[PDB]
């Protein structure tokens, strides 16, 4: 009966078949007006690039509310259309439920209140959105990962908030997700740690040469600046995956202070004719660039690469480095100022800010952004050698 | 919980324009019903009650259908009416009401010169338009 | 219910008498709210006929020509008054006047729905 | 001067239509602010997703007066 | 014996005073309570009516209702009527009803809630798209919000249907402001004002132009003919005012300002303006008296919070000066002057911390003044 | 263990985390090491609008010989990622082969036919097509492509839809069989389709159905309608202004109705809505034929016409601007381009037709005429001819 048409649809769907999902999803919610049906045509509306068209499928009959999955659709909808606003305003400022095997409905949707705190620069708020819906639910982790990689919490609050959540909800899993959770954890913090935990990781399970554990070893590898392994263990990542865009900027520096001019050229070119609108392959140009002494002209191109992608600090950084090296220093003040005030949680901006200072001979002020750098992160040499 | 369905037919509303309507409208209400809450309570011989610039003494000779000191209770009966009972006039100093006393009639007088050709001449101003 | 036929008759009766005297704005407002107010009676009864044709009678005397000669249009068939209206639109307008004849041979021939009322300018 | 331009240009050969049309006369400033040329002015502060696609928008979509 | 003194309130009010002409409307009322037409040419003025009296001394309750409303939207007390209409007039009646839909498309338009009424008589103008009363409201609604494609379905629908009512002409112009044009703009106000005089709107927007043509005599002497036409207009005033403002004589300024603030009490443009004017004429306690109604008047809006923030680091009321400047930055943060009082204010209090990345904030927003900035900086510490 | 884990990759994939979609299915994939986790990642990588990542991905280990769903995922992205040789070498150009879903032979068939379609041999996609959909009737896709583009005239498309049988549906082919029959041609068989509509309507409370007030729209359309058509069309838009589908016909009987302001406003809508899609273009350049603006017209059916190859209204479109502006050597090589890209289509003949009476060459008038007669007995352009 039904069922048949239902099983249908989501086969078609799941099999990339989007005309005979819509039409059964329409179909199938013209049939019987149950609101899962109706999230089913949202969702195929949303495969194919049709937002808007969910958007009004979902607001006409208003069954937002009714059921949390169909709103969380509507809200994604309308973050990835931007209009931020009526986003915010169907999901709530706050968790509105403040007092199955799979995430719990309630945490994605702390998950997009922190992302679209994010999008409207509101940092502070979206920290708490994002802690919060990490604390909600442990089998989240698209939060944990986004406050990782977006430098939203210091170290120590990092490893507090790792060790503040538990793994109740894994059950056997506990040790195994408890490790792979910490690949993914900050660097500057008792580094041996992180360490035994990716060794006992390595053997005991299949997961021996995956993708993340060789991206943390390259981590810790380029805090510690120890560049030949670095090197080592980007290319045997590499040779399976051309384009893994989670190592390529850590690839990137590493090139860069080795000077390999002409592996970076080859990337630079491989990477150019195949992914022209992510900002990586323009920021990998733009390096070429500085590797051969050109600061005027990958100026324009650090420009390019932070245009194509916000909230990227490496292009916005590189950005700043341009106009500080050669001249022109009045205004890597303001450069630097913007790094700080558009990327917080993050010392090197501040560190950057303070020893400019001091290049003016501007002493006082040079001392304040180096303590700040100090209190954002503790263990650092660059900070205390400044 | 506090009603805002009329202030906007989408029946979700922000809660940054929440207390921003919320506190909005109650001071709005405490200016008019001083000289709570809105869905609580909205409440609260001649017909007419009240003219712009009409006091009580004016509106009583309507039902009948009919020297320093003495200037300056004309100097601030004139901008009682024009002004529509503003409180500042109290406020302001005696040598400020002059100047802008002098400037109400001769702003005043314009306004009646405003509100206050041969044959082939005006004819063209209908063609010409 | 009790109440609801008594408001229409008494609201009828007002436009009647304000169409009476020289006074128009104040029809027009009282046929505005009384063309609202009968939308939730069905199309069979004879109040929203009545009150469609008070309101195009009204909306042809301010001059405004057009709107009355839609609100005509809409409902040309069901009344005799808002054939009247829509035959006064065209005439001035120059637009549809091929249907305005459609509707009044067949109104004129039929006479020598509903045909026969009581209120003001009712044609003969 | 020449050798920076026509490699700027031979590493420009890799844009889209529209991507390229962006970035005809895009130029950035120091502290943020960012100046869009259409081919009107789009001057907006980066690190807003709203505003690069309003450059999307007077850019390839339809625009008109109609008297 | 209804109608004639009607007819000897229109005469009043057309020729001098409108006093006398609202006492004979009172007069008409108390003959016949039905006479609508002298409850608006009442409510064009700010003259009011014991309703209670009248209408009683369910019909009657919904004539009650709507004499109630309207007494609100003239009184300019939109909160009020909004909630009237939630409470009281069933929904049947409020969609269909056009004249409801107007009025209650201008309750929400008088606040600063815009997209609401767009919806509510765009659905208006889709239930009578050959409707023309009343319709330079959605023009100057269009104007607001920077949309240029429904105001151009705006004239070009009006022209093709009336080609020769004067709201056609007056949105027409409205639009060529709207795109780069102000010359052609003041040339369709003009024709829509020869067409048929008395309409003020069109005489406003000609001085509104001709003040932003940068022409002052010219824009005085259209808002001249504006009150001449309407002796209560708020918005001749104001840009009376404001031009009085740009030639500095802040006497008349102010004049103009409370005049027109007098006939519309909730409006935070016209509240600033006044106490400005106030401070201009050297009146700090007055004016603050103003500017914390324009606050509490409504939240989120940058120009009475920095008013605020500037009039109490004048006089240097510090503590509420710098929680006023905080929910200024939370409901705004790209203004750049603003984060400087922050700055100062923190480092008057003595919070260093709070202090320095704010006035970094204040670098980032200023490129051009930064020397400044860094000259605060080294007054931090 | 793992099925927790698979469970929870089935999770991010439904609620769009994609980078969480990625990272749990390379973790599972890389413990199991079996080709459905691959399949997964790739299609998580697909999503992601990655489509280099999932191709390498599976074709490193050459897992296309492995199962029979990878090998399709791998055309798949080859389809969009603009390669098409190569997708047929993987896939294979003949069919290697001659419960709840559908069977996967369908889908490469089908998969197939889009490649030929867009290799312009269009008798090998009608054979692709026709072969996948009488393998599998599941497989809506090969029936509504083949439909929509007019591949095939509309006998042999009556023909083929009562060859092919719905006994495996079962309960459901009952309903199946005539939402199936509802999207054939209208041109013949009409009547059929009329009792099929009050079918549906009754019985099924499908009459709020979208298609079948498409279907509605379509048979109004057909006998000249237009008035219906812009009935039907406007209350069905106002739930939804944006389905692409019905779109096309309210800018046809909107253009018949010869009225601007309604075309103008949903033109400029549609322009902000869908600015990559030739419809809104089509939509434009037809506002500007209603107010007579040939010029611009040329360009912005030019432009929707590059836009969709498949999409004939373009080409008339386009020899219209043409034939008004003036000019029409040009409007000659237009009309044959458009009748021969789309055999089976009647207006395109009769359009060139109508051109060759402007050059006064009645000679192939005749053919043409007597052509475009044979399947519209009834139709007043063809009568007045």
């Amino acid at each position: 009966a039904i069922e048949r048409l239902r099983l249908w649809r989501f086969d078609a769907l799941m099999q990339h078949m989007y005309r005979t999902a819509e039409y059964i999803a329409d179909k199938v919610y013209n049939i019987s007006n149950d609101p899962d049906d109706a999230f089913w045509l949202g969702q195929v509306y949303y495969n194919n690039n049709q937002y808007v068209r969910a958007v009004e499928l979902i607001t006409r009959n208003n069954l937002d509310g009714v059921n949390i999955l169909c709103r969380y659709l509507l809200g994604l909808s309308f973050v990835k259309l931007q209009r931020f606003d009526d986003a915010l305003d169907v999901i709530g400022e706050y968790n509105p439920f403040s007092e199955d095997g799979g995430i719990k409905m309630e945490s994605s949707l702390c998950f997009l209140r922190g992302k679209i705190y994010f999008a409207q620069n509101n940092f502070n708020k979206a920290r708490d959105a994002f802690r919060e819906a990490i604390l909600v639910d442990i089998k989240n982790f698209e939060a944990f990962e986004m406050l990782l990689s977006k430098n939203l919490l210091t170290p120590q609050e990092e490893w507090d908030l790792f060790d503040s959540l538990d793994f109740k909800e894994f059950g056997e899993d506990k040790e195994i997700m408890k490790n792979l959770y910490k690949i993914n954890l900050s660097k500057y913090i008792n580094t041996e740690d992180i360490t035994k935990s990716n060794e006992i990781l390595a053997k005991d399970y299949k997961l021996a040469d995956n993708v993340d554990v060789v991206r943390s070893k390259v981590d810790i590898c380029y805090t510690q600046c120890k560049f030949n392994e670095c090197l080592e263990l980007c290319e045997t990542v590499l040779e399976n995956d051309e384009f893994n865009t989670n190592i390529l900027p850590a690839y990137i520096g590493c090139l860069y202070e080795l000077s390999n001019k002409n592996k970076l050229f080859l990337l630079s070119h491989r990477l150019a004719e195949t992914f022209p609108k992510s900002a990586i392959t323009w920021f990998s140009v733009a390096t070429y660039y500085m590797s051969l002494d050109r600061i005027s002209e990958a100026q324009k191109y650090y420009s390019k690469s932070s245009i194509l992608d916000p909230s990227f600090a490496a292009a916005w950084l590189g950005f700043a480095h341009t106009y500080a090296l050669e001249g022109e220093q009045d205004q890597a003040l303001t450069a630097y100022s913007t790094a700080s005030r558009f990327f917080p949680g993050m010392h090197l901006p501040k560190l950057f800010l303070g020893m400019q200072f001091m290049a003016m001979n501007s002493l006082n002020l040079a001392e304040s952004y180096f303590v700040l750098a100090y209190d954002i992160c503790p263990n650092d040499p660059l900070v205390l050698n400044e | 919980q506090y009603d805002y369905s009329p202030f906007c037919e989408r029946n979700t509303l922000r809660e940054s324009r929440i207390d921003s309507f919320l506190k909005a409208e109650r001071a709005a209400h405490c200016l008019v019903f001083h000289k709570y809450r809105p869905d609580i309570d909205i409440m609260c011989s001649m017909l007419l009650e009240s003219v712009p610039g009409c006091n009580k003494e004016d509106l009583e000779r309507l039902s009948r259908r009919e020297r320093l000191d003495d200037i300056i209770n004309h100097e601030t009966n004139a901008l009682k009416s024009f002004w529509n009972d503003s409180g500042l006039v109290n406020s302001l100093q005696s040598h400020h009401l002059h100047e802008e006393y002098l400037l109400l009639q001769e702003e005043l007088k314009n306004v009646y010169k405003i509100k206050c050709e041969s044959l082939r001449d005006k004819c063209r101003r209908h063609y010409s338009n | 219910d009790d109440q609801a036929l008594s408001t229409i008759i008494q609201l009828q009766d007002c436009i009647q008498q304000a169409i009476q005297q020289l006074n128009y704005s104040t029809a027009e407002f009282l046929a505005e709210l009384l063309y609202a107010e009968c939308s939730i009676l069905d199309k069979s009864s004879v109040y929203w006929s009545d009150a469609v044709y008070l309101y195009a009678l009204s909306l042809f005397l301010n001059k405004s020509y057009h709107t009355a000669f839609q609100i005509s249009k809409e409902f040309k068939e069901y009344h005799l008054g808002i054939a009247y209206i829509f035959g006064r639109c065209a005439l001035q307008l120059s637009q549809g006047v091929n249907e305005a004849i459609l509707t009044l041979l067949s109104i004129i021939n039929v006479f020598s729905m509903v045909l026969n009322s009581n209120l003001v300018h009712i044609p003969d | 001067m020449t050798s920076e331009q026509n490699s700027n240009r031979y590493w420009n050969s890799f844009h889209d239509e529209d991507d390229w049309n962006l970035f005809n006369g895009m130029e950035l400033e120091s502290n943020g602010v960012v100046t869009f040329a259409g081919q009107e002015t789009i001057t907006g502060s980066i690190f807003d997703r709203r505003i690069t696609q309003l450059a999307y928008a007077r850019n390839n979509g339809w625009h008109e007066l109609a008297l | 014996l209804a109608t004639l003194n009607c007819l000897l309130g229109n005469l009043y009010m057309k020729l001098d005073h409108s006093k006398e002409g609202a006492f004979y409307h009172s007069e008409a009322l108390a003959i016949n309570p039905y006479l609508w037409e002298s409850y608006e040419a009442i409510c064009k003025m700010r003259a009011t009516v014991d309703l209670k009296r009248v209408f009683f001394d369910t019909l009657p309750e919904i004539m009650y209702n709507f004499a109630l409303i309207l007494r609100s939207s003239s009184q300019y007390n939109s909160f009020k009527a909004i909630r009237l209409f939630e409470s009281q007039i069933p929904s049947h009646i409020k969609d269909t009803m056009p004249w409801c839909l107007v009025q209650l498309g201008k309750l929400h338009f008088e606040i600063i809630n815009y997209d609401m009424s767009l919806k509510y008589f765009n659905r208006l103008k889709d239930l009578q798209p050959a409707r023309v009363k009343d319709m330079e409201i959605f023009s100057t609604l269009l104007w607001h919000l920077h949309d240029k494609v429904k105001s151009s379905n705006l004239a070009n629908g009006l022209m093709d249907t009336m080609p020769n009512k004067p709201e056609t002409w007056c949105c027409i112009g409205n639009l060529l402001s709207l795109q780069k044009d102000h010359d052609a703009a003041i040339k369709a106000f003009e024709k829509a004002t020869q067409l048929d005089p008395n309409f003020a709107y069109a005489y406003t927007l000609q001085g509104h132009e001709h003040s932003s043509n940068d022409s002052s005599d010219s824009a005085k002497t259209c808002y001249r003919k504006a009150l001449a036409c309407d002796p209560q207009h708020y918005n001749a005033y104001y840009g009376l005012g404001t031009s009085a403002m740009k030639l500095g004589q802040y006497e008349e300024a102010l004049l103009y300002f409370e005049k027109a603030r007098s006939i519309n009490p909730v409006n935070v443009v016209l509240i600033c303006c006044c106490g400005g004017s106030l401070e201009k004429l050297g009146y700090k306690e007055k004016a603050l008296q103003y500017y914390e109604l324009a606050c509490h008047l409504q939240p989120t809006s940058s120009l009475s919070k920095y008013k605020m923030g500037q009039l109490l680091y004048s006089m240097t009321r510090y503590n509420v000066a710098l929680q006023t400047f905080e929910e200024l930055v939370k409901l705004v943060p790209d203004d750049a002057t603003a984060h400087y009082l922050l700055g100062q204010t923190y480092r008057i209090v003595g919070r260093k911390k709070d202090a320095i990345k704010e006035l970094t904030v204040a670098m980032n927003l200023d490129p051009k003044g930064n020397q400044v900035i860094i000259d605060e900086l080294q007054k931090c510490h």
